RNA sequence: CCCGGCGAGGGGAGUGAAAAAGAACCUGAAACCGUGUACGUACAAGCAGUGGGAGCACGCUUAGGCGUGUGACUGCGUACC
RNA sequence: UGUAACGGGGCUAAACCAUGCACCGAAGCUGCGGCAGCGACGCUUAUGCGUUGUUGGGUAGGGGAGCGUUCUGUAAGCCUGCGAAGGUGUGCUGUGAGGCAUGCUGGAGGUAUCAGAAGUGCGAAUGCUGACAUAAGUAACGAUAAAGCGGGUGAAAAGCCC
């Protein structure tokens, strides 16, 4: 039983 | 994609109201031999129309 | 002392599903779905026990009114005049009283016609 | 629970619940929290209050007449058949024998009948002498009892 | 013939011979009961309207039954606020028979 | 004990027929709803359909005080991307002078299987002259 | 007399055996063998084997009455499911069911 | 013994108190999947219940009426934490 | 997005102002029956009351009283192979957690009353284990180097042999 690649991530901005 | 609420019975069900068999009903009697075949089809035994056509 | 809480568990269900026979789906199989079935049902029926009252007697006031306009006396005129002329029958046998037998009704719209009159 | 500390899936990431051990009480092979251990059940009783107690028993037990207190009780030989004799006789069959001296020759005679129990007249307990139905004394037990209780 | 009496907070139609359920009174089970307040007597184009009661008019009656109603679950429930009552009731009802009818 | 309810399969109904000339629409369809829903007679229930057949004549003789011939509008929409449809009185007496009973009557009807089973019995026409003779159906003065 | 004939661990999930075993429910067994064979299903071949070790319990272990013999209860129930691995992408595991059924047939002739 | 591929599986017979104890074997619950029976359902919109309630099928003593199952239609009614 | 600024039909009174009398209208009030708490009460007396007055929506929370399960003493007593426990239905029963009887299966254990001790009551914790659905008989059957025919074997041959 595996886990999954996780959600690609976008992305992250700043102030 | 994917479902948000898994569907019934009811709605397997009543999908799978289409998907029943259909029986054949139309047997046809040999000429000669007296065997039941498909129509316009060879019996088991060879023959066709009261010809003995497959000879084997 | 391990206590197993196999057969208190299942009898409790058993009860529930019980009480909850005869709805359609899950609400009648799984215990979870029926335990708030039963629920709502009961909440159902503390209200409606109300509203069997209310809707019995706005039923009843229909058969009267109906059958008043038949003698040709509105509902809130006969009332009033039935008031007037010391009666004490209820709706519930003013209606049933109508249906029945005509004969009886119309005496009673005379009586009241006369103590409005 | 004989198991590893390390945590079976990473925090995030899985789409599983939150675990950190294998060894956790909602899980399988292993749990339990509150577990039990070896503990002392005995609770104290104070001096005047057990022998308040037996007094009161005691007082209890004349009033339904079941204490008989005799002049001598002793068997000649440790054979169970003829105390089983004995007793018989004066209509008794599930009796609490409660002597003075405890001598062996009726020690051994009421081991084996399960509804009679032998004992000397310093051990005396409760709950013998409720459970019996009747209870019996010789003569210089009671003279034993009364100075014990006072 | 048919007849209307008043009961225990509320009003019957009954005729001679059938039998009304009604709410508990302290009768004994054997014995006979009068209803005196009778508000209107119809007997096939005799009709009485009592003002308020018929005048010299009264049910005798008698009981046959003394027992308890269906249960009932009194059911509350407030959603999201953790409370939740369940009770029963059986309320006691009274079989009445009408033997008599008196104009 | 028990109070009464009409069974559907013992109810009697009638046959009426009204005339809707100089009738004004609201006090007309109305009256009209009240036999059609069976609030007239003793034994009405509110679950069975207890009614009688009407059978209205001169469909587009209809009057409506004010000026609501020219500025009462009968919006209904088609279920379209952009199918909303407009009429107005006079419009519509001219093209369906039986409808205008018909949605009148069905607004003022309850909602449900058991309305819908008595609007059935609504006959409109046009015309002063229908073809329900058979059943003999009696003038109702209103 | 029922004489009931029964097939258990067919390998066949019982959706697919329902179909064909809906077809000959309430039938002649002359008709009903004349159906399956020219019916082109594997449940078809797996039903018609239990339809004629059904007509033989009929005649030899009771009864008789070949010709006049019908099929009037027939059911496919579910039975034991064989649980595979299959390797998919990414490295992930998706299980599989070898579904089987019970094939019971029970002819008689009334 | 018979069907079936000298299969798997099943039906007879026999052992056994019991084979609704047959080796997948004591007791066999629920989820889930079926077959048969009774009713409703192909013009009728929504937490699917509840109050009222016609019809149908049965179970009964009574020869008056209750009970069980379904339930057209109808007022009210937007799950739990 | 659609009338969409009376809820809708619709209304020239079924709109607005003044007056009057009726009627509808809540679980509000009155009638009847039943339960419980609290304070008084004639006198009953560890108690029910002819009573009497009043109260009984409820979160967090506080107080009080109870039901059910396992084990222990009671208890080498009792029930039980003319059938225990468990399971599955029915009929009663109490305000309630629940309890009693019994049809069928099952097959040898269970346990009155009064006390004591809890691993003592699961719907939720993206709770854990096992089983079974769902999507659904749907995608797919894993390089588009390619199969076609005859004979043989076998119950069955596109995939086996020649």
């Amino acid at each position: 039983p595996r886990p999954r690649p996780r959600p690609r991530p976008r992305p992250r901005p700043r102030p | 994609a994917v479902q948000q609420n898994k569907p019934t019975r009811s709605k397997r069900g009543m999908r799978r109201s289409h998907d029943a068999l259909t029986a054949v009903t139309s047997l046809s009697v040999d000429k000669t031999s007296g065997e039941k075949h498909l129509r316009h089809h060879i019996t088991a035994d060879g023959y066709y129309r009261g010809r003995k056509v497959i000879a084997k | 002392a391990r206590v197993k809480r196999g057969v208190i568990a299942r009898a409790r269900h058993k009860k529930i599903l019980k009480q909850a026979k005869g709805y359609y789906g899950a609400r009648s199989r799984v215990y979870r779905v029926a335990f708030q079935a039963v629920i709502k049902a009961g909440q159902y029926a503390y209200r409606d026990r109300r509203q069997r009252k209310r809707q019995f007697r706005q039923l009843w006031i229909a058969r009267i009114n109906a059958a008043a306009r038949q003698n040709g006396i509105s509902y809130s005129k006969f009332i009033n005049g039935l008031k007037k002329a010391s009666v004490e029958i209820d709706r519930k046998i003013l209606a049933d009283i109508a249906v029945f037998d005509k004969v009886a009704f119309t005496a009673l719209v005379e009586k009241a016609k006369a103590a409005l009159a | 629970v004989t198991g590893s500390g390390k945590k079976p899936w990473r925090q995030k990431g899985t789409g599983r619940a939150r675990s950190g051990s294998i060894k956790s009480p909602i899980w399988r092979s292993g749990g339990v929290t509150f577990a039990a251990r070896p503990q002392d059940h005995s609770q104290k009783v104070n001096k005047k209050m057990y022998r308040g107690a037996l007094k009161s028993i005691l007082s209890e037990l004349v009033r339904q007449d079941r204490l008989i207190v005799v002049e001598k009780f002793s068997v000649e030989a440790p054979k169970t058949k003829l105390l089983a004799q004995k007793l018989k006789d004066m209509a008794l069959e599930d009796v609490l024998i409660i002597t003075g001296e405890l001598d062996e020759n009726l020690f051994l005679a009421a081991r084996n009948l399960h509804k009679v129990d032998v004992r000397d007249a310093t051990g005396i307990d409760p709950v013998s002498l409720i459970a019996f139905d009747k209870v019996v004394m010789t003569a210089d037990a009671v003279k034993q009892v009364e100075e014990m209780l006072a | 013939m048919y007849a209307v009496f008043q009961s225990g907070g509320k009003q019957h139609r009954v005729s001679e011979g059938q039998t009304v359920r009604l709410e508990k009174l302290d009768i004994a089970t054997g014995e006979t009961v009068e209803f005196a307040e009778v508000l209107m007597i119809a007997n096939g184009e005799e009709v009485k309207i009592g003002v308020p009661f018929v005048d010299g008019g009264v049910i005798k009656a008698e009981v046959v039954a003394h027992g308890r109603g269906e249960k009932v679950k009194i059911v509350k429930f407030r959603r999201r606020k953790h409370y939740r009552k369940q009770q029963g009731h059986r309320q006691w009802f009274t079989d009445v028979k009408i033997t008599g009818i008196s104009a | 004990m028990k109070t009464f309810t009409a069974k559907p399969e013992t109810v009697k109904r009638d046959w009426y027929v009204v005339d809707a000339t100089g009738k004004t629409l609201g006090r007309l369809a109305t009256e009209l709803a009240r036999r059609l829903r069976g609030k007239h007679k003793a034994e009405y229930t509110p679950h069975v359909d207890t009614g009688d057949y009407i059978i209205v004549l001169n469909a587009d003789k209809v009057a409506v005080t004010g000026n609501k011939r020219t500025d009462k509008v009968y919006y209904h929409h088609t279920g379209h991307i952009g199918g909303i449809k407009q009429a107005t009185f006079e419009e519509m007496i001219a093209r369906r002078p039986e409808r205008v009973i018909e949605i009148a009557v069905k607004g003022m009807l309850p909602k449900g299987p058991l309305g819908r089973a008595m609007f059935r019995k609504l006959k409109v026409y046009a015309g002063n002259e229908h073809n329900h003779a058979a059943q003999q159906p009696q003038v109702l003065d209103i | 007399m029922e004489t009931i004939a029964k097939h258990r661990h067919a390998r066949s999930s019982a959706q697919k055996v329902r179909l064909v075993a809906d077809l000959i429910r309430g039938k002649k067994v002359s008709q009903a063998l004349d159906i399956l064979t020219y019916t082109n299903k594997k449940a078809a071949v797996l039903v018609k084997k239990v339809l004629e070790s059904a007509i033989a319990n009929a005649e030899h272990n009771d009864g008789a009455d070949i010709d006049d013999l019908k099929v009037t209860k027939i059911f496919v129930d579910e039975g034991p499911s064989m649980k595979r691995i299959m390797p998919r992408a990414k490295g992930r595991a998706d299980r599989i069911l070898k579904r089987t059924s019970h094939i019971t047939v029970v002819v008689s002739d009334r």
